[PDB]
């Protein structure tokens, strides 16, 4: 969650 | 580091099966890094051929640049459908026109698409058949010497048909750019 | 979820799937990739067993 | 079986993916010719 | 003791070891022009140009030493000049190879004049409007000198 999903919504 | 004179071709070699290429156009290579029948591994995207104008070209291609305008569907348009603005029209509250001609506003489902069509209006007459949905591109034509105040026309146009009523129609002659596949390489010495 | 809660509650006990299979668009010219919940895909006990829906499950081989 | 032109496919695709017509096709030694001359 | 069949074969007198058939003619075929010392001169080469290169980027380290004798590393080995290792993966996972040269046998005399000599014409012929190409250099040339000797080599064969 605090990897893939962050990455994903940032960029 | 780098240098002043950056000359890679004098810093590369080729031989037998064997291309040494100094990293420093751009290449990529697969993650697998075994390639394949004509695979692809550089790109030499030239911005001499690139335009900033929204026309694109389509021996020799022709560009008519026409200014389109992308707007949503809750803005308000201050220009009417098929009406002739002239330069810096105010089309929007806070949107100019760039270029005069005629406006198209395509109203979309949940986007409102205007086109500025730039070009003279020409009424064509009673023998003039020309093609009303076809549009026909003229060369520059080779005008007689003989004629003093015949003005030779050195750019091509493209004339298009702009049929807004049943009973009138009129011509548009916009403008048009070159794009010639044959004329034009460029690349950067690779191998010395 | 943990293994005793879902046999009380009588859910399955199974591992999540999420891939970011994202590659070119159609016309675009521009990569969306987004990482896509797949679906869910069954875990095994040490001892051999899987829960399925509070159900203690076995699988037996064949010849 | 395999021989999959897919993977090769994937990384041509990824940078060119449109399908036009290549207009100028030449070795690189035609273009060194064609450069000089 | 005796490893090679050939020198076995030589020695008792009997045929050869035979082999598979090539297609291929002697005769109709290209030469070669390829010369062995082409990538050993080349390497050298880059690396005479990468360091005064380096030298000319930050002079504070060239100057106080004598530009005709730089001792840049006394460790250097030449059992240790081969170094390969995969461990190289800022692209693409492939294997990387790493060469130690030596600046015991490096010429770089007259690659300093050369390099002098070139750049102070360059900056003039920028200044000029112009922009300056090296068509050669005296190492290309070498290297020229001897693919060329080697394709008549190849061609007298």
């Amino acid at each position: 969650e605090k990897i893939l999903a962050k990455e994903k919504t940032e960029e | 580091s780098p240098i002043l004179h950056e000359n890679s071709d004098l810093l590369s070699k080729r031989r037998r099966n064997k291309f040494i290429i100094p990293l420093h156009i751009s290449i990529e290579i697969p993650v697998n890094g075994i390639f394949r029948r004509n695979s692809i591994l550089a790109y030499f995207d030239d911005p001499r051929y690139r335009r900033k104008s929204s026309g694109i070209i389509k021996d020799r291609f022709f560009f008519i640049p026409e200014e389109v305008h992308i707007l949503p569907g809750s803005s308000s348009i201050m220009v009417r459908n098929n009406s002739i603005v002239g330069v810096d029209t105010q089309i929007t509250l806070n949107l100019r026109s760039r270029v005069g001609g005629l406006v198209r506003v395509e109203r979309k489902k949940k986007r409102i698409e205007l086109k500025i069509f730039s070009g003279d209006i020409h009424f064509p007459g009673e023998t003039d058949k020309i093609s009303r949905h076809t549009g026909v591109l003229i060369p520059p034509g080779t005008g007689k010497r003989n004629s003093k105040e015949s003005k030779k026309v050195k750019n091509w146009i493209y004339v298009q048909r702009i049929t807004p009523s049943k009973k009138k129609f009129f011509v548009l002659v916009r403008p048009v750019v070159t794009y010639e596949i044959t004329d034009g390489i460029n690349l950067a010495t690779l191998f010395p | 979820i943990k293994e005793r809660d879902a046999v009380y509650e009588s859910l399955t006990y199974s591992s999540e799937l999420y891939v970011s299979a994202g590659l070119i668009w159609k016309n675009s010219r521009d990569m969306q990739e987004q990482t896509i919940f797949i679906g869910n895909i069954p875990l095994m006990n040490s001892l051999g067993t899987s829960i399925v829906n509070g159900i203690y499950r076995i699988v037996i081989n064949q010849i | 079986e395999k021989s999959k032109q897919e993977r090769m496919t994937d990384v041509h695709n990824k940078s060119i993916v449109g399908k036009g017509t290549v207009w100028y096709e030449m070795a690189y030694e035609d273009a060194v010719k064609e450069r000089m001359q | 003791e005796d490893t090679n069949l050939d020198e076995l074969r030589r020695d008792c007198g009997r045929q050869p070891l035979p082999r598979k058939d090539p297609g291929v003619k002697v005769e109709e075929e290209p030469l070669l022009s390829n010369h062995p010392y082409v990538d050993k001169l080349w390497q050298i080469h880059n690396a005479e140009q990468m360091i005064l290169d380096d030298m000319e980027a930050n002079p504070v380290k060239y100057k106080g030493k004598n530009l005709t004798e730089l001792t840049d590393d006394e460790d250097f080995d030449e059992e240790n000049r081969i170094e390969y290792s995969k461990a190289y993966y800022k692209k693409a996972l492939l294997p990387k190879m790493i060469t130690k040269v030596s600046v015991k046998e490096l010429d770089l005399e007259a690659a300093f004049a050369e390099r002098q000599h070139h750049n102070k014409l360059r900056m003039e012929a920028q200044e000029r409007g112009e922009v300056y190409k090296i068509p050669k250099l005296r190492r290309n040339i070498e290297m020229d000198e001897y693919d060329f000797i080697h394709w008549r080599r190849s061609l007298e064969e």
